[PDB]
């Protein structure tokens, strides 16, 4: 609901069809069939909700259009906010600023998470009057405010070193302002609302709050959710903040990273931050230098490593840099240490059930009899074909203006837009009229 | 007076309400298949329900594709955003073609924004600064308020401001009698200049004169513009606050494109996905346009597989020409139309056929039409034959200079013999390849 | 003035200035050590090598613009930049050394 | 100055809506940000109205 | 003006045509070449009509056959204030620039707009000025005296005015002319000139400006400086789309206009297919300067494919191109042209020299003799005569070989040259 | 508590002056290795030679980096270690040659120590002492200035010479203040006002810190580590905050930069001079890069020329692959990926695969850090699944049969648990082996 809610390959998968004995459920949480490919994830989904295990790849494989992705992704629906999540490309990681090796390495920090608490004690009131004597005698003559809360108010006094930071920051009272206890820091929250009236155009600083309830003093603590990439990016300039949101890194020294896992260490052994493991999920893989599958090889066995997921649809074929063929299209240094989970082509019966449960998410009627041609159709074509074919029927049912989409409409619709597997046809045929691999291709008709 | 390049003649698909393509609309002849296709294409993208869906149209060269796709923009509108893109503009020097094909994704869709503001405009008649006489501790010398008169031609005003924004007026170096734009929200003075009246008063000024403003004082007005979501990221990522030294060589050195996190892109859709939900902005999709897709690397083509399953991912349109070829970036596959199966598994396919020689003689008769040129039916139907035996986009290329030669000639419409003399001048591809084959030096 | 106020006000640091100061400032004590003589940071080299900078440095950029070096900043009579503003960089580059 | 010809008229100063929140690190903080946002003084222009 | 020793093209000037765009059989510079003449004029006239943009045409022929003497011809018949812009297919390859923004740039160079201004400015002879020190009784005080020939007036200045004449240090008795909107002063001499008339005029300023060089000064803070540097580096297309419809209401409202300048590319069978790619899509917009391609070579290979097309073009930019055909000079031809480069180069042949010039230049080249008439007047002028003999064009045939003889002279001596394997005798015996 | 494919390895499991036991910090097996290692371990802790290389070869499972792990333990966290990947040489900032000689010079470390004596504590006055100048005059002459010291059990009373009036000038103490005192160097620094006085007023802005405990004068050693690449990035790298070169640093972009020679012969010159008046020790580290076989051979040829530096410290290679063509030459080939240049310049240790037997002491063993445990049944299956399919397959199915072990509520695992875990997740084999059946294109 935050997110914006234009509608997505899958929108209708939300987390997991698995019970606590998890046992699938054949249609559950937005999700249909593959139980034992779904049970092999909530096998993971339990092993990172535990969070006792580190430095493990799983690997999920199948034909495309299997559910490969909406399995990873149903995944990361399940797992939850507050646990960080990193979904990427596999040809993403080639970037001309960074080295592949740094790219995948902040691919890999993203992942785990850091959570920090701090306490803060804090004198927030408004102010009523102060005085500053000057020229009565000299040299600090320890003047005194007064400040205001609703349920209390006190006077303070005020020292030599505060009456000297009081100037900065001028204050004419008929004000709300926030002390620091620890670094005597002055902050200026905004005027109180009878100042309101006084000018009718006023500058952009001023604004209008309710004055502070309850004690002049309280002590509160804070919680905040950082990840390691972002205390190394921060650590690694003078402004890293900056450099996170422009997107130049910069390739940060693997030096810092050092240090770093020291002060975490130490904030662990503190107690003050505690560590929340991540998932680490990589989507067409199949495509990778080699270089990057040595360096995954390697950066798996450190103490923070998220787990990885991944998802290939080749088969036995070439991998990229390399000459010869290996099976999966990985190395097999990178499938020796992995899980590999195989998912199935879907039958008739769920794939009714797989379009159906998407006329739901596009909120188009349909009738009984418009499920069999779609379906028949999306048995010789691949599932994510006949959907596309579901909303276009909408339209063209639209222009009749009646209701559910009708037989007749499936049918134009099918007719308009040509499958896959006839457009292979039509060029074969036609090949003299389009472009050939040697260049040659014949404009005119007449002969 | 009016330039015409290979187009312009075409106002757009012209489908009746049925969905029903007419034989001849809107500078568009035959193809009532293709032109029925794409209508309910221009229906999905009103609907803005979709998201992400592709259509791919491909067909033979010079059979409209491309015509087409600037057909559908103009049933668009001008306020539904249309970005053109070829694929060859994908590789940048600066930054990986990836992110600029995630740029361009975001660059497609857009957003309107509407916010009132109210600005005091008008001559200065006579600023006073009023001083208080208290002390109060704070400060050793300020100003309580300062009233500022405002002169319009509808009428006159006082205003009290506060200190800061007249130390804004004490920066413009504003004095009696000269315009100012001071607005409410942002507590922004701007002089516009000096008022028209006191002109005469030296023989030679430097400063510049505009007349009073109108309107009585105070002014109440919104603003509907709409701006897309990525003009928010690089708007985003290049602040133009601030008066450090550092701000300056800032502004001084040229902009470097780079790499954008995920997390900064998603701060503006949670920013967005606010203001959508209190009203105040509406967003819209938009329509990504591709040519030659057939150029693109495999590496691009599998980006596109996760890029469309965003759902902030617009609606784009490919066109391809070539058959099955070999991939770029692929040793061995071979793949039609230069695509990937995976991302053609994708798409929605729709076939371009050609045009009959009855057909080309009327494209041939509406492009003398649109060049408003004269021409002969005698020499039309030879211009046809002449069409139908190289390539259509040749005969509309043999309109041009035919009408120079008329003009040397003298006479106002083309004739067989104009026409018989611009072909020795100019020579199709054809018999361009014939006269190579056979020559001393690479003819 | 009420939606002015409601506006202006819910300005949210996206992370914090404590989180940068937090994740910034070190544990370790000063340590005052001869790690000092051991750094010699690049400025003081120029400071320390002015023998051989006086000595070795000769050629001189024989063709040169005049008012190319006001030009290329931006910072001149009339330009696009604000007019005080180029006053306060004359300042401040009159100043820093 | 073709090119600033008259634009107020149709632009969005962008800057007011904190659409440019990323420089809002520097100078500002977190607890205040979230105590300056809890303690408006809407519903008093509510009454005085 | 306008410093140039020799040029090769130095003759030509403007090729040559008459009314009836029927070529004259040596006019300005131009000899042979008569259909080409021709359908260039053509183009050029259709260039300066100026309905019609965005078409490709090109230039086919054998090498140093009436190819880029073509364009050079229509470049200086097309003359000043319209743009031409001539890049060869090597220079778009950049290292900085990605391949389509610097051809892009090239499109967006080749297209100039005129933006007229008017101003009141006032010049003359100052024989007076007087500034005062500021005063209780007003800021300053002064009076110039501007005399001018027809009218000479007093004129009391505006404060700042005071400013800029106190700015920059100004003698009396020198001609200045004073701009009241634009605010600066502008000295034109010293009384070198003379007062023309009246004091105050109303003038019109034309500025002619292309479209890079709008589209480069809004991209950045200072883009004037980007234009002569070359440090643009790939212009938002955003900042260019909003250009377009800015440029569109300009021409609505009439305060400018827009040249529909030529693009003329040497060397495109060089050129990358991406190029080739783009440019299909850059012809078929609405602004897109006429383009004309030349190509020496034909039926190779293009550039990034396995394949060869013919031409050496890919068919789709073949199609959306003209082609115009040159063919290879006869005997008589050449012996005009030789005598043009003779009258241009100050050289002096005797007819007997030319017809041995002109043997030459049958049997081996035209560019080749056209070298060897240079040589031969520095032969000549050591024997101090003024003309040049036959004598010396047979000693400058010895001295300088042709390619054909040393082509025939290594393929005997190839055991002194090295070879693609790298095998080299520095030895003599043995 | 987080364990990653090893946290079993302790040390390499020596005994004294001996050969290696035969199960010993979680190592089964693979005596000879592991003794070929302890060896190298004392040629570390020797300090002497530089630039010896050595490289242990074997096929994939064998513990190839548990030993160089656990070389990296016996060495201690004092000595520097720094693991790399021959993928990480290639960088598009700079070139791989300027990388490779930086992590060569990441390994050897530089340890400092300074002992310095303290004066800390509260001020109960300060008193002037006045006496006469060596030439007469009318004005005031103080001798020397006197200097109480108050901390926790004990007091003192201090006299120094009047120049120390500048830098307490300087410091701004006056009374009630701790202050910060070092004996020959002097000066003065102040750390904080006093505990006791944050009482007096309501509300003040500067911290009291407690009185020092402990005596007043204090004698303390510090000792402080940098590595000699950390040094060198201090040398070339310009510190300053409002220096106009360091205003060039804000704004534009730091990238690594190529270091001169000159620069690193000149931080040498430096830490001799402190190594040889005895304050400066340097201890020599250990490089480790895993995949030798990914480095191009331009990274082969400078390491034969890097390899003969003086100051070059021990690298230890790894290379699983068996004859292969080097990258960058298609026609060479030599065993391991290595240049037989470079294999001459190395010693090669051999690496053996593990014995049944040992295979299930391996998952044994896995099974205490994992803090599973499992029957004697159970484990036998695992035992022969580990020699058929692979032995990490064995070791990865731990956690599965744990989890579904608490979807049963047992606390052990179980043949059904095993079995069941065995099909849900699938090892290399059988997938190779379902692609070839299917022409889904799987
Ligand atoms: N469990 C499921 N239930 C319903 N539909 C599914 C399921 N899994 C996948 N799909 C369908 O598969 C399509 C996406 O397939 P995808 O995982 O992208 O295949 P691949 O990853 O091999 O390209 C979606 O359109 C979705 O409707
Ligand atoms: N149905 C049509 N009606 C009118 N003109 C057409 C039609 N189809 C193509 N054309 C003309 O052909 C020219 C080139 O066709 P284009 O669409 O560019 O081919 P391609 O799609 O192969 O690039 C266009 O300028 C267009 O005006
Ligand atoms: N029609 C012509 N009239 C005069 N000179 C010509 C003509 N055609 C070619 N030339 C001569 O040829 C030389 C250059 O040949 P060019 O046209 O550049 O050949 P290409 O363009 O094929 O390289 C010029 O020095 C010019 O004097
Ligand atoms: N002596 C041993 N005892 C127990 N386990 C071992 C032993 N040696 C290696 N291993 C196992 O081998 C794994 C490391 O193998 P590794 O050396 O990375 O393979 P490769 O030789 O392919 O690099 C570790 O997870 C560890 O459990
Ligand atoms: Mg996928
Ligand atoms: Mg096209
Ligand atoms: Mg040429
Ligand atoms: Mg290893």
């Amino acid at each position: 609901l935050k997110s914006l809610s234009l509608i997505a390959a899958h929108s209708h998968i939300t987390g997991l069809g698995l019970d606590e004995n998890l046992q699938p459920r054949p249609t559950s949480e937005g999700m249909v069939g593959q139980l034992q490919a779904r049970r092999a994830a909530g096998v993971i989904l339990k092993m990172v909700q535990n969070g006792t295990i580190a430095g493990r790849a799983v690997l999920v494989a199948g034909p495309p259009s299997t559910g490969k992705t909406a399995l990873a992704m149903g995944v990361s629906q399940s797992l939850g906010k507050d646990v960080p999540f990193t979904a990427i490309a596999g040809s993403e990681i080639f970037s001309l600023e960074l080295s592949k090796t740094e790219a995948l390495t902040q691919a890999f920090r993203k992942s785990i998470g850091i959570k920090i608490k701090e306490e803060t004690e804090l004198i927030e009131g408004e102010v009523v009057e102060i005085q500053i004597d000057r020229s009565i005698t000299g040299g600090h003559k320890q003047g005194k405010l007064t400040i205001k809360t609703t349920d209390m108010e006190t006077i303070y006094e005020l020292g030599n070193k505060m009456i000297d930071g009081l100037t900065k920051e001028k204050v004419l009272a008929g004000d709300v302002i926030s002390i620091d206890k620890a670094s005597g820091k002055i902050t200026k929250l905004g005027r109180s609302f009878a100042r309101s009236r006084d000018y009718d155009a006023m500058g952009a600083d001023t604004r209008f709050v309710q004055c502070p309830e309850g004690e002049l003093q309280k002590r509160k603590t804070v919680v905040h959710t950082v990840s390691l990439h972002e205390i190394d990016v921060i650590n690694s300039r003078t402004q890293g903040f900056l450099a996170l949101f422009t997107g130049d890194t910069g390739e940060i020294r693997s030096e810092v990273r050092d240090q770093i896992n020291t002060k975490v260490a130490e904030w662990k052994e503190e107690g003050k931050a505690e560590i929340v493991p991540g998932v680490l999920f990589i989507d067409e893989v199949h495509m990778l230098d080699i270089e990057c599958f040595s360096f995954i090889n390697r950066a798996l066995e450190d103490e923070f490593a998220p787990i990885v997921m991944m998802a290939t649809n080749r088969g036995v074929s070439k991998t990229r840099g390399t000459n010869y063929k290996s099976p999966h299209g990985l190395p097999l240094d990178l499938l020796d240490r992995s899980i590999i989970i195989t998912t199935k082509s879907y039958n008739e019966q769920e794939i009714k059930t797989i379009l159906s449960i998407r006329a739901q998410e596009e909120e188009v009627e349909l009738s009984s009899d418009a499920l069999d041609l779609l379906t028949k159709t999306g048995v010789e074509t691949s599932l994510r074909y006949s959907s596309n074919l579901i909303s276009v029927a909408q339209q063209i049912a639209m222009k009749r203006k009646n209701n559910t989409v009708e037989v007749e409409d499936v049918k134009r619709a099918y007719l308009l837009f040509l499958d896959s597997a006839r457009s292979v046809k039509y060029v074969q045929e036609n090949e003299s009229q389009y472009i050939d691999d040697q260049g040659n291709v014949q404009i005119s008709i007449a002969k | 007076v009016t330039r015409t390049a290979a187009h312009t003649h075409i106002k757009g698909l012209g489908l009746d309400e049925s969905g029903v393509a007419k034989r001849v609309e809107g500078g568009f002849v035959g193809q009532i298949e293709a032109r029925e296709a794409c209508g309910v294409i221009v229906d999905l993208i009103k609907a803005k329900k979709m998201s992400g869906r592709a259509i791919l149209l491909a067909g033979g060269p010079s059979t409209g594709k491309t015509a087409l796709a600037l057909a559908i923009s103009q049933e668009l509108g001008p306020k539904v955003p249309f970005c053109p893109l070829v694929g060859s503009e994908l590789y940048s020097v600066e930054v990986k073609k990836t992110e600029t094909l995630m740029e361009n994704f975001r660059r497609a869709i857009g957003l309107r924004i509407k916010e009132t503001k109210e600005v005091y405009e008008g001559e200065v008649t006579e600023l006073t600064p009023e001083d208080a006489e208290n002390p109060l501790g704070g400060y050793g010398k300020t100003i309580s308020h300062v009233i500022v008169g405002l002169k319009s031609a509808k009428g006159t005003k006082t205003l009290r401001l506060d200190p800061t924004i007249y130390e804004s007026i004490q920066r413009e170096k504003v004095s009696i009698g000269d315009v100012i734009y001071i607005e409410a929200n942002t507590g922004a003075v701007k002089r516009v200049g000096r008022s028209d009246a006191y002109a005469t008063e030296f023989d030679l000024e430097t400063e510049e004169y505009v007349p009073l403003p109108k309107g009585e004082v105070h002014k109440k007005k919104e603003i509907v513009q709409d701006v897309t979501l990525h003009d928010l990221d690089v708007a985003n990522a290049r602040p133009q606050g601030g008066q450090d030294v550092i701000s300056m060589m800032g502004q001084l050195l040229k902009p470097k494109k780079t790499e954008i996190t995920e997390k900064l892109r998603q701060e503006v859709n949670k920013v967005v996905a606010k203001y959508i939900d209190q009203g105040v902005a509406e967003l819209i999709p938009g329509v990504l346009f591709i040519d030659e897709v057939n150029m693109l690397d495999i590496e691009i083509f599998t980006y596109l597989n996760k890029a469309l399953e965003s759902n902030i991912a617009p609606v784009v349109v490919l066109a391809s020409n070539r058959g099955m070829t070999t991939v770029r970036g692929t040793e061995d596959v071979i793949s039609p139309h230069g695509v990937p199966p995976d991302l053609i598994d994708r798409l929605l396919i729709v076939r371009t056929l050609p045009y009959d020689k009855d057909e080309i003689r009327t494209i041939i008769e509406r492009r003398a039409t649109v060049e408003r040129l004269q021409v002969e039916s005698s020499a039309l139907d030879l211009l046809a034959t002449m069409g139908t035996e190289t390539s259509l986009r040749y005969a509309l290329q043999l309109l041009a200079p035919c009408g120079i030669l008329a003009q040397t000639s003298n006479r106002k419409e083309i004739v067989v013999n104009d026409v018989n003399e611009a072909k020795l001048l100019f020579l199709d591809a054809k018999r361009s390849t014939k006269i190579l084959e056979t020559s001393a030096n690479y003819l | 003035v009420n939606k002015l106020r409601c506006d202006r006000r819910p300005i949210f640091g996206k992370n914090l200035i404590d989180l940068l100061t937090k994740d910034r400032r070190v544990k370790y004590d000063k340590s005052s050590i001869i790690d000092n003589e051991l750094i010699k940071p690049l400025q003081t080299r120029v400071l320390d090598n002015r023998k051989i900078i006086d000595t070795f440095a000769v050629l001189t950029p024989s063709a040169v613009s005049l008012d190319m070096r006001k030009l290329a900043l931006g910072l001149n009579d009339d330009s696009s930049v604000g007019e005080n503003t180029r006053l306060k960089v004359m300042q401040n580059c009159f100043e820093v050394s | 100055k073709l090119f600033k010809k008259n634009n107020q008229v149709n632009r969005v100063d962008l800057d007011f809506l904190n659409l440019v929140f990323t420089l809002n690190d520097k100078d500002l903080t977190s607890y205040h940000a979230e105590e300056i946002s809890k303690l408006t003084c809407v519903k008093n222009f509510v009454e005085e109205v």
